[PDB]
């Protein structure tokens, strides 16, 4: 067996295994504890595994959230940092609420950070929102965009339906059968 | 140990042909495959003489030879869909040749291509070429201007074009060139700070009048 | 503008240069006398003043000239920058 | 008005405090040393030296960030009639 | 075997292997732990491997992100640094969102950092955005540019379709068969 | 055998081997660890190797980036030093993105550093950009300049197509066959 | 054998050997480690070697760059020093970019430092540039000056083709045959 990756985290290893199985590559996950997880494949599949790891840029990076740039640990905060942390927390709470709607599998949301200027001495601009979501197969997407827009409109003091962008997509085909082992 | 056994597990990807100069010719489809083959030979995994070839390289080499011995021949492209019987497209209007001269030309080409059994010479219509070009631009709804010369036609596409227009344009040009080659129609794509997209007018007492084309342009304030 | 910034900077720079030497010698004399009074235990407190007065006056005698040349050159410079515009 | 001045002066005060406590701690080894009278000789030189480094931003740090501007008239005044 | 490179990390080693395999060069990856990874090739292929390593400028460098120029540890932070960190986080969050769309394999995004001025005393300029993305084979690229533009437009307070540039490309052919071993 | 160079870096040695191989000079790379790499050649080739080393001015130097001139570890940052670091990070991030386009092997980019005056009390001047890039063989360069200009235009607040210079070139012939050994 | 020079650097030794060989003088390079390199020749060639060492003023002096006069490790900087470092890094980065164009071996660039004055109260003067380059044999120099000028013009806020001087030259004949040994 040839070593592809070592010292992976659990959430990275399961992502790599998922992507390789989709392309008919049988892979093995090994645990070394404090040294993390290792991924191995057979020689006939080594080349392909390398090319897919490059093409998808695996292993995945950790997820970024704006509150990481402005830790509360400091004794000081300008208005700008506090306002940034506030919006960075609303974004997360809206995503967690949308995941509870009927049929939605995952979603992601973005808000206009008008705080990139202080709005000092100046009138504050209107809010803009964008959302992405994935649905179960056989969902009437057209008739479901309305509900999302209606829900998001009232989460802020001033939002127009014109200023809300929504993009929906369906789940891909299920990978249920196991890949074949090299002869 | 045949050569095909050395090129890989996929077999149909390459095509091996014998030639009258007692040399093997490997026909490839693209640059990447060409290098995948060339590595085998240059490494010395094979003992006899061999060579790798593709359509673009041979088009170039043949054009270089034509430039010297037929410096006034008007022609389009040589197609190698069937590498044993190439097709050479000549202009009907721009060439005057006898049947005998055409036959001699055929034989000399056959001497340049020791892997081909014969060369078929076909006459094509320039109006057809130009028409298919213009129809492809109208079909994509790109803005353009046409200019004609005794030996060619130019289409100029210029201005503040949108991303979608750029994409569709570049796809079309890439497609057409593969069929007719560059020798007769040229497409020029040039971005400018100009929202009219190459149109121009003058305001007189009679209102607007369309300007002739030219180099200079009015950069938009708007 | 840059002439303004330059002239204002230079003012502080000259203060620093001129005042620096007297304050150095008054420091060194303060440290030496304070140490001496621990090396032999004597609890006087005017002795520093008595010595450092002579110390400062001596270097005012020494530098009396360079003080006037620097200030003249600076005054002429800033009068030019103020008035010579065209 | 008070806040902006303290925020701006803070860098010179801290260094002048640390310079004095450093001489205080030094005096523990030589209790006849008049650390106060020494600090009086030092502090005006230190104050000018330090103010001379952070001097150039004093141009922009006032010309814009503190100047009043006409858009502010909306909030400081209203019409009562 | 001849030594090409030593002391690689994991993500450099796998990129070098991928690029050599593409050109029919069989390579070997060895792990020395604290000494990193080593890559070796046969003599008949040494010359070619050297030429490609030069041409592609391998091994790759690490990714650059603007937040590396403005550590939050500094005792003083101008507005300029805070605003820079903010934008440099938004860029990364958008990239990570685009990778969730249907068919997109990877992408990159750029924002106009007007933070190169404070806009102190001046009315603030409009935002400009650029995106690059790679798609699965058989995707109607022309029809998919619209989705990207729509989604990006509402993520900022003021953006015009005119100010958004989008460039798309397809995945290259898959490298599945293994290279031949030197005779 | 005669010693040409000693105490080289890895990246600095592989370039020398590449340049000598191109001219039919067989060279050897030796590792002494803490003493680095050494390069050796046969006597019949010594004269030529000396002439080429001079002509190309080998070994190559380290690459320069403006951020190296204004280290972030300073006690204080003037607005000049902050602004310079910012631009010198955007340049690198753009180069790394251009290398991801289809067919581009390598590229370089330059921006007009207007910061050589603060623009304090001055109306700030427009930005100018230049780029160089190397392409795979058989690329229609003329048709590909458009994409690059389009992509760069929107990465900045104010850029005109007139102010962007782009120069493209193709890859040289591949060096695949090994040089002959002296008799 | 007579000693010509002792305690050389590697880069000084190879330049001396190159110039002696060009005039048909066989020389020997010896390594003493911490004491550096020594160069020796035969008596029949001693006189000539002396005359050429005088004529070329060997060994070469180290390369000069303006940043060396204003080390960044200072605890104070005037505006003038910062501005100088800036320009002294742009010059180097441009020379390093030009060496990547097609068939350029080496190049040099110079920029007009206005930094020797503040241009105080005056509209600051426009920039001027100069460049030198060495091409491979058979290069159409006339057609290549245009590209260079075009590339340089957009690297700065205000440059006119009239203010750019470019001087090009071809490489000399190759020194391939070895010198004859004294009888
Ligand atoms: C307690 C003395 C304070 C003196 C402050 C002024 C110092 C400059 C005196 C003038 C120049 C020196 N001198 C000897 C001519 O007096
Ligand atoms: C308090 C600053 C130092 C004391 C000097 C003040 C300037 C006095 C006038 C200088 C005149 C010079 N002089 C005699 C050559 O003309």
């Amino acid at each position: 067996d040839k070593d592809l990756l070592k010292g992976l985290d659990q959430e990275q290893a399961n992502e790599v295994i998922a992507v390789l199985q989709m392309h008919n590559i049988e892979a093995n996950k090994i645990d070394s504890g404090k040294l993390g997880y290792s991924i191995t494949v057979a020689e006939p599949d080594f080349t392909a595994a390398v090319y897919w790891i490059k093409t998808y840029q695996l292993p995945p990076r950790p997820r970024v959230e704006i509150a990481q740039m402005f830790p509360a640990d400091s004794l000081v905060s300008s208005p700008r940092a506090e306002k940034a942390r506030l919006y960075s927390a609303i974004e997360q709470r809206l995503e967690q609420s949308l995941q509870t709607m009927e049929g939605v599998l995952s979603a992601r949301v973005h808000i206009s950070y008008d705080i990139d200027a202080g709005e000092n001495g100046r009138p504050p601009k209107p809010v803009h929102l964008s959302a992405l979501a994935v649905y179960e197969r056989g969902s009437p997407l057209a008739h479901q965009i309305s509900d999302i827009k209606r829900f998001l409109k009232n989460s802020f003091a001033d939002v127009d339906y014109d200023n809300i962008s929504v993009v929906l997509s369906e789940r891909s085909d299920a990978q249920l059968q196991a890949p074949g082992t090299p002869v | 140990a045949e050569l095909d056994s050395l090129l890989g597990q996929e077999k149909e990807r390459f095509q091996v042909l014998p030639g009258r100069d007692k040399m093997l010719y490997v026909a490839a489809q693209n640059e990447r495959d060409t290098l995948w083959a060339r590595q085998v030979l240059a490494r010395g995994d094979y003992d006899k003489n061999a060579r790798v070839i593709n359509e673009n390289e041979e088009n170039k080499r043949i054009s270089i030879w034509l430039d010297t011995y037929y410096p006034q021949l008007a022609y389009y492209r040589i197609h190698f869909d069937e590498p044993r019987k190439p097709v050479f497209w000549l202009s009907r209007q721009r060439n005057t040749m006898s049947k005998k001269e055409l036959e001699v030309l055929s034989q000399k080409l056959r001497a340049l291509m020791p892997y081909a059994d014969s060369v078929n010479i076909t006459l094509m219509d320039d109006v057809t070429a130009a028409g298919q070009a213009e129809a492809g631009l109208k079909q994509q709804a790109l803005p353009y201007s046409r200019r004609n010369h005794k030996g060619g036609v130019t289409f100029v596409i210029q201005g503040a074009l949108d991303d979608v227009e750029i994409l569709r344009a570049r796809q079309f040009v890439d497609s057409y060139y593969r069929t007719w080659g560059g020798r007769y129609v040229q497409f020029a794509i040039e971005l400018k700070d100009d929202w009219l997209k190459g149109r121009s007018f003058q305001y007189g007492a009679e209102g607007y009048i369309k300007m002739s084309p030219g180099h200079w342009y009015f950069p938009s304030p708007l | 503008m840059d002439d303004l910034v330059f002239a204002g900077n230079k003012a502080l720079y000259l203060v620093l240069i001129l005042s620096g030497w007297p304050t150095i010698v008054a420091t060194i004399i303060g440290l030496l006398v304070g140490l001496f009074q621990t090396v032999t235990q004597l609890q006087e407190q005017t002795l520093p003043f008595g010595i450092k007065l002579l110390g400062v006056c001596l270097c005012l005698f020494l530098l009396s000239g360079w003080y006037g040349e620097v200030l003249l050159s600076y005054g002429r410079q800033v009068i030019f920058l103020a008035l010579a515009k065209g | 008005v008070a806040q902006n001045a303290l925020v701006l002066a803070s860098p010179v005060v801290l260094v002048l405090l640390l310079s004095e406590v450093f001489l205080g701690l030094l005096s523990r080894f030589a209790p006849q040393m008049n650390a106060f009278a020494i600090s009086l000789t030092v502090k005006s030189g230190i104050a000018v030296l330090i103010m001379l480094l952070y001097f150039s931003p004093v141009l922009p740090d006032n010309v814009l960030r503190l100047s009043f501007q006409a858009t502010g008239l909306s909030s400081w005044f209203y019409e009562r009639g």
